[PDB]
């Protein structure tokens, strides 16, 4: 899925605790916001523990 | 004039190479340290600045 042309909003992304893994690669979750990217993609799959 | 021109050309080209040296990654993932500083957390940032 391609997402573009909008205000990125990850406040609910890190303020929640239902997730199990939130370690980001290269970009840091603290500096994730206030960064202007050209395009952002999102893949999704179901895998085992 | 040959003698008077090399002493200026060598200095100018050495200064140009010194300027161009800031455009190299030097084995890192980026050239400017500000990109890492504004992108990475401080523990991972300090390695790239080092």
């Amino acid at each position: 899925k391609r997402i573009s042309n909008c205000v990125a909003d990850y406040s609910v992304l890190y303020n929640s605790a239902s997730f199990s893994t939130f370690k980001c690669y290269g970009v840091s979750p603290t500096k994730l916001n206030d960064l202007c990217f050209t395009n952002v993609y999102a893949d999704s799959f179901v895998i085992r523990g | 004039l040959g003698k008077l021109q090399d002493v200026v050309n060598q200095n100018a080209q050495a200064l140009n190479t010194l300027v161009k040296q800031l455009s190299s990654n030097f084995g890192a993932i980026s050239s400017v340290l500000n990109d890492i500083l504004s992108r990475l957390d401080p523990p991972e940032a300090e390695v790239q600045i080092d």
